[PDB]
């Protein structure tokens, strides 16, 4: 009994945590370093800066009067970037792991596959999706992450009035949006976003009782009528085949 | 195993896709309302009904 | 009502007077005294609730102190502003942040300190040690890991373990640079030779334990090798960290090897934490006899002194042992391994001889232990009174209200007898029973391929007594009916149905009497479709061949006939 | 479904000898009313209870609209088919209301609908005959009156409002006002007074102002329009209040009253009061007048639909059939267009009316099926709309 | 409304097996050693001896419950 609701609650606890994690990692810096070289990536894996720390120390390593290696330099850049990226991926997987280890409903179904079915490749933020999320305007980022309130606000103020270190998303996504309490239902399970958007309120991120009840009430109406149609026919079939509207009782209805 | 009134109201407002509520009321003369999301298999037919194939059952009870 | 409530006496008659048949069962020597070890629903609930509340208390504490550190950070960043704080303030902040697991925020602070050369020997060791989050470790230990020390390492690995590891390595290199600066005979081995270098290396290891599997595995392999390569001499805590690593991995041979080497060359320096390491390790590899051997040894040499952590690890290993099942061969009578719990009141006694206070044991473990106690421990007081009949029969009454009478001696009446096995050496020899024993039916029961398939599910069986007088033969019989059995007259015994006019018809068209065909507007009948397509795959074999027309072969060309 | 309502057809169901084609007596255009099964039943039951002999569907429904409270009640006691098509519709409160409530309802209603039927038979029939050439003319004559009644009504709503805008009010005050207005409608239906004095205003300032208004309005209602013999008050009494009394169980019940309140509230939320009054005025002023079966048939504005939402969209609905007397809960109107569709089917399928052919059972069947297919299409549209 | 028609996948995989013995598999029965009876002596009112096989008897049972009975080489 209640297998479906309970398994569902488990699964959505999982989703909320992966989502909250996505929003933490997305706005954040990751620094790879190799030999004096600091590559700085956003959570989305996008290279923000390529710097040399301690020019005093490291400059003669690459020569410069000496001519630059550009081979050593290339390898160390490559390596630094790889390091940063690997930090990102590990952060994602970490989030996944904390979730699995604390989620008892998902533990109930005994599945080793829960641990492998979503990994660094699979989880968000996705690197090949960086552009559309990062290159986006502050307004666009707001609507992308499902904050309709602040996006509408920003839009009205937009009309009426008409190497840097920081991930482009640390503007729109602040600390408080890591709270899984805040995450709108539209955004929770990205795979299904276009369907789960209709459960949502027209302006507010929170689910609308009215819309959902409307939707249910429609189907209930239809299904009620179907029920009586079928009852009608089954009864008429009974009376037809039996020949009369009467039936025997059971041997036990004598007492 | 039992299912109590609480479970019943809960399942009225929050149905599960693969939970079926099956109405067993036998006489049509006595049944004036419809338990939400229910279906009608009257008790008298059950022994037969449950021995139909998926298709045949579909044809007999709709 | 209850079907195990069963006549133990015969109908009153003179046959009780005139015969030497005994009026009660003889006592069963091997059935233990019934006694009370067990708890209520209510009590279990009370424990769970209470436990939860302590968990919350701890989590609350952690949130308060974390919030405090973060406020100190925001205040020192914004309010101090342009005026530069003295190095020690920043350093303290960095350490306090890292300890709550905010390494991200500690990183820039540390960078800026190292750039200003405000850090010296021990300071680095201080930071690197702080990367192991041991204010977070506290919280994890109490809430999540349920007070188990090994689990705490494993779970700590899931808090951004990879990034903390990478930071630790980085800061370690920073540190070695700073040291080489501070030292500027032994010019060539001056940096590695210094005690400071050893201290720092230890810090690095102690932190790597706290990250994931990968890094833990890297301590006894690369870090220790690199330490040998570098020329840095180890300290006892170096070896105990390497042992703890090996043992989290479950590598017992190597852990024990290191301890052996220590014992042999460095013995006077061995702390308790190597025994702790080994205990934790053997428990992980699930070797409980070794877990025992090492504790008994540690009781013999009474130095180093066992710590509450030691006692905790050993006791845990015992509970673990006690709850493992055996395979099916040994599972027929009971779960054997419970006997292990009976070690416990001996271990507790030793803990008093050793001065290990028994009230430093986790709440969790002390619940399991207290349970273990109430199973096997009793005092000389209780023992004089525990066999009273009132208490034996009260235990029976309890079992009766929970409907489990099967095992109790007084309260079960065995009925079924198992006949002898025939010999083809003779039908003639008449066998007779020399002795009789009550033994469980699973010893000899008809082999599974001889008896009908699942009996419990498809047959309802009741063993009952004949009412009529039985001249000879057995006074009990098995009334077995099938689960699905019905009166041969059933169709008359039940109201009429719309099915009845299908009577005695092997393949009815239920599609025709059915309601779907009227209800649906379109009504595709699924069985005409498949007929149509088989009818179509009949037409593919109905192919005739059209008559071909040969031409005349020639050697020199091809002949072309045309329609005429 | 029309077929499966009848006994004949329902004795081919769930048999192995059934004629799959499944035609009925009414599917052949030659058939005469006497060969028809359903009508045979109606005829029999009209003899036994109504105590009239009837050869046509026309004569039958005519006969039933003549009847006397006892005869009526006895008839609908022996008669089990309220709904042939099983399309959910409102119904005369005969099929709600068990027992004593039933009896006394019928006692009130049949007196009133006899008066109305007389009114239609002569007074209206003449004035519909005069203007027959140009449709809409008759009610356009009545529009200038209702306009002014409207202006007074508005003025009253505004003096209650006291300068504060409807949207700024607390939901408690709003719900209070709506409950007031709905209770007012209940008194209008039951007591047949166009503007009943209510307990909510006992105030002397209000008694004076509200008396000036009640009298201006009753003066405008009672005042004869020149082109037409009948007074506006008579038109509202016999065309509207009659039909809303036929369905009286919708006003009587507290549950349904609550639904109606919610609907009023939602209506006043989006629309101003002037626009809602003007829109109602237009719902009558456009209209249609059916000589057969009374029923001034409104235009079905969005406003009209919202005011009547409880009647056509809620679970007020009840179906009696040979098989079961049941009650739809969970019956629902998705949109307002849905309601317009249901109310269209309701008025059109009302007893004898211009949209049904009583000539032959075949022609009858065709008219009914045409109306149902109509309703159905509107329903499919309503289904696709929100998504497409 | 309906946009689509689909074929209903389900994963019916049983991959786990939990079978639990019903209680009556472990219930007791009465089992007995069994040797070939070489002789029997009964006495209640009057003594009666039956001898099936005459051999030196290696074991002897005595049983008093209703009638005195002695099962020889039993």
């Amino acid at each position: 009994s209640f297998r479906y609701t309970n398994n569902l609650i488990g699964a959505l606890k999982h989703r909320l945590l992966l989502e909250s994690s996505y929003r933490e990692i997305a706005s954040r810096k990751f620094i790879g370093n190799c030999r004096g070289v600091e590559v700085v990536c956003s959570g989305y894996g996008t290279v923000l800066a390529v710097q040399l720390t301690d020019k005093a120390v490291w400059e003669s390593f690459y020569r410069k009067t000496g001519s630059l290696d550009l081979d050593k330099l290339a390898e160390s850049i490559k390596t630094a970037l790889w390091d940063a990226t690997r930090k990102i991926r590990s952060a994602k997987e970490a989030a996944l792991h904390r979730s699995l280890s604390h989620n008892t409903r998902m533990r109930a179904s005994a599945d080793l596959k829960h641990w492998y079915e979503e990994d660094a490749n699979t989880l968000r933020p996705l690197a090949f999706e960086a552009l559309k999320h990062e290159a986006a305007t502050p307004w666009m980022q707001l609507v992308q992450h499902g904050k309709k309130e602040e996006a509408a606000a920003l839009l009205k103020e937009f009309e009426q009035k008409g190497n840097r270190e920081q991930p482009p998303l640390a503007s729109t996504l602040k600390a408080e949006d890591s709270n899984p309490a805040t995450i709108p239902i539209g955004s929770v399970h990205p795979l299904f976003t276009p369907a789960l958007v209709q459960i949502e309120e027209a302006g507010g991120g929170s689910v609308s009782n009215e819309a959902v009840c409307r939707a249910q009430l429609w189907e209930l109406s239809r299904d009620e009528q179907l029920f009586w149609e079928r009852v009608e026919l089954i009864r008429k079939g009974q009376v037809a085949s039996i020949g009369s509207s009467h039936k025997r009782g059971y041997a036990d209805e004598a007492a | 195993h039992q299912v109590y009134l609480k479970d019943m109201l809960h399942l009225m407002r929050y149905p599960e896709p693969y939970t079926h509520i099956i109405d067993c009321r036998t006489s049509t003369q006595k049944m004036h309302r419809w338990v939400p999301h229910s279906l009608w298999l009257p008790r008298d037919e059950v022994e037969y009904a449950l021995q139909l194939s998926a298709d045949e059952f579909l044809d007999m009870y709709g | 009502m209850l079907s195990q409530n069963v006549a133990k006496t015969t109908v009153p008659s003179y046959y009780m007077i005139r015969t030497n048949l005994p009026h009660r069962k003889p006592q069963n020597q091997w059935e233990g005294v019934y006694y009370y070890s067990g708890i209520t629903k209510r009590q279990r609930h009370l424990i769970l609730l209470h436990r939860k509340r302590e968990r919350e208390a701890h989590m609350r504490s952690f949130n308060i102190s974390r919030a405090s550190v973060l406020q100190r950070l925001e205040q020192l960043s914004g309010d101090r502003k342009q005026e530069s704080l003295p190095p020690h303030v920043r350093l303290d902040l960095a350490v306090r942040l890292a300890q709550h697991g905010l390494y991200q925020q500690a990183t820039p602070i540390v960078d800026e300190l190292h750039h200003q050369k405000a850090l010296h020997a021990g300071h680095y060791a201080l930071l690197i040690n702080a990367l192991a989050c041991p204010r977070l470790g506290q919280r994890i230990l109490h809430c999540d890991a349920q007070c188990d020390p090994a689990l705490t390492y494993k779970l700590l690995g899931d808090e951004n373990g990879e990034e903390r590891a990478q930071e630790a390595y980085r800061w370690f290199d920073l540190a070695l640079t700073s040291l080489a600066v501070d030292c500027g005979h032994f010019v060539p081995y001056l940096p590695q030779g210094t005690a400071a270098a050893s201290h720092i290396t230890n810090a690095l290891m102690r932190t790597l334990l706290t990250c994931g599997y990968t890094h833990v595995a890297a301590i006894p392999d690369s870090v220790y090798d690199r330490m040998g390569s570098m020329g840095i001499s180890p300290t006892i805590s170096t070896y105990e960290l390497v042992m703890l690593a090996l043992s989290l991995q479950g590598n017992m041979v190597e852990a024990e090897s290191i301890l052996s080497f220590l014992r042999s060359h460095h013995s006077e320096h061995i702390t308790v934490e190597s025994f702790n390491a080994l205990l934790l390790g053997h428990r992980e590899a699930r070797q409980f006899d070794c877990c025992d051997a090492i504790w008994q040894e540690l009781v013999d040499r009474r130095w180093p002194r066992a710590s509450p952590l030691t006692a905790e690890l050993y006791l845990r290993s015992i509970m673990d042992h006690a709850n493992t099942p055996t395979s099916e061969p040994l599972q027929s009578f009971a779960n054997i391994n419970v006997v292990e719990k009976k070690k416990v009141p001996l271990v507790l006694a030793q803990m008093d001889e050793l001065g290990v206070p028994r009230t430093h044991l986790s709440r969790v473990l002390m619940d399991e232990v207290e349970d273990s106690l109430r199973k096997f421990q009793t005092y000389r007081s209780r023992f004089y009174e525990w066999g009273r009949a009132v208490k034996q029969f009260d235990f029976i009454e309890f079992r009766r209200r929970n409907g489990w009478l099967y095992d109790l001696h007084l309260m079960k009446c065995t009925t079924k007898q198992v006949g002898p096995l025939r010999d083809f050496n003779d039908p003639d020899a008449v066998q007779g029973a020399v002795a009789t024993a009550e033994i469980p039916a699973f010893f000899n029961e008809r082999p599974a391929w001889e008896r009908p398939p699942l009996e419990e599910t498809l047959y309802v069986t009741t063993n009952k007594e004949r009412y009529d007088d039985v001249r000879g033969g057995d006074i009990y019989y098995d009334d077995t009916r099938g689960l699905h059995d019905r009166s041969p007259t059933w169709m008359n015994e039940v109201p009429e149905t719309r099915y009845d006019r299908l009577y005695g018809v092997n393949h009815p068209d239920i599609a025709k009497i059915g309601i779907r065909r009227h209800l649906n507007v379109e009504y595709v009948n699924r069985k005409e479709v498949v007929e149509r397509d088989a009818a179509l795959m009949k037409k593919t074999l109905s192919s005739g061949r059209r008559l071909r027309h040969r031409v005349e072969s020639s050697r020199t060309h091809r002949n072309a006939g045309s329609l005429s | 479904r029309l077929r499966l309502s009848r006994r004949t057809v329902a004795n081919y169901v769930g048999l192995i000898n059934s004629p799959e084609v499944f035609d009925d007596e009414s599917d052949r255009p030659e058939t005469r009313w006497s060969q028809d099964t359903f009508f045979r039943e109606c005829a029999y039951l009209s003899e036994k209870f109504l105590k009239e002999k009837v050869s046509n569907m026309q004569q039958f429904e005519a006969a039933l609209k003549r009847a006397s409270p006892e005869a009526y009640l006895a008839f609908f006691d022996a008669f089990q088919q309220q709904t042939q098509t099983q399309i959910p519709l409102p119904s005369p409160s005969v099929w709600h209301y068990e027992g004593e409530r039933r009896k006394q309802w019928a006692e009130k209603f049949i007196s009133i609908s006899h008066k109305a039927q007389a009114f239609f038979k002569d007074v209206l029939s003449e004035d519909v005959k005069k203007y027959q050439e140009v449709p809409g003319k008759l009610l356009q004559k009545v529009k200038p009156v209702l306009a002014d009644v409207g202006k007074i009504l508005v003025k009253r709503h505004e003096r209650w409002l006291k300068g504060r805008v409807w949207t700024s009010l607390t939901e408690e005050e709003r719900e209070a006002y709506c409950m007031k207005e709905v209770k007012r409608q209940q008194m209008q239906v039951e007591d047949g007074e166009f503007d009943p004095m209510m307990e909510d205003d006992v105030d002397d300032t209000e008694l004076e102002e509200w008396q000036r208004e009640h009298d201006a309005i009753m003066k405008l209602m009672n005042s004869p329009i020149d082109g037409l013999h009948f007074t506006t008050l008579e038109l509202w009494l016999h065309t509207m209040r009659c039909e809303e009394l036929e369905t009286e169980h919708i006003y009587t019940s507290a549950r349904v009253r609550a639904i109606q309140v919610a609907a009023r509230k939602k209506l006043y939320d989006t629309t101003s009061y002037e626009e809602v009054i003007q829109a109602v005025v237009e719902s009558i002023a456009r209209g249609t007048l059916d000589l057969g079966a009374g029923v001034l048939r409104p235009h079905f504005n969005e406003v009209w639909c919202q005011l009547n939402y409880a009647k056509f969209g809620s679970s007020t609905i009840t179906q009696h059939t040979t098989t079961s007397r049941r009650q739809l809960l969970f019956f629902h109107a998705g949109s307002l267009k849905d309601i317009a569709a249901t109310a269209t089917l309701y008025y059109a399928t009302k007893p004898l009316s211009n949209s049904l052919d009583y000539a032959s059972p075949y022609k009858y069947r065709r008219s009914l099926i045409t109306l149902c297919s109509n309703y159905g299409v509107e329903t499919a549209y309503t289904t696709q709309r929100p998504l497409l | 409304m309906f946009l689509i028609h689909f074929v209903h996948y389900k994963t019916i995989l049983q991959k786990y097996t939990f079978k639990f013995k019903h209680i009556f598999l472990s219930i007791d029965k009465y089992n007995s050693l069994f040797f070939n009876i070489s002789g029997i002596l009964i006495w209640l009112n009057i003594i009666h001896i039956n001898i099936i096989l005459i051999k030196y008897s290696f074991f002897i049972l005595i049983n008093n419950f209703e009638y005195l009975i002695i099962l020889i080489s039993t």
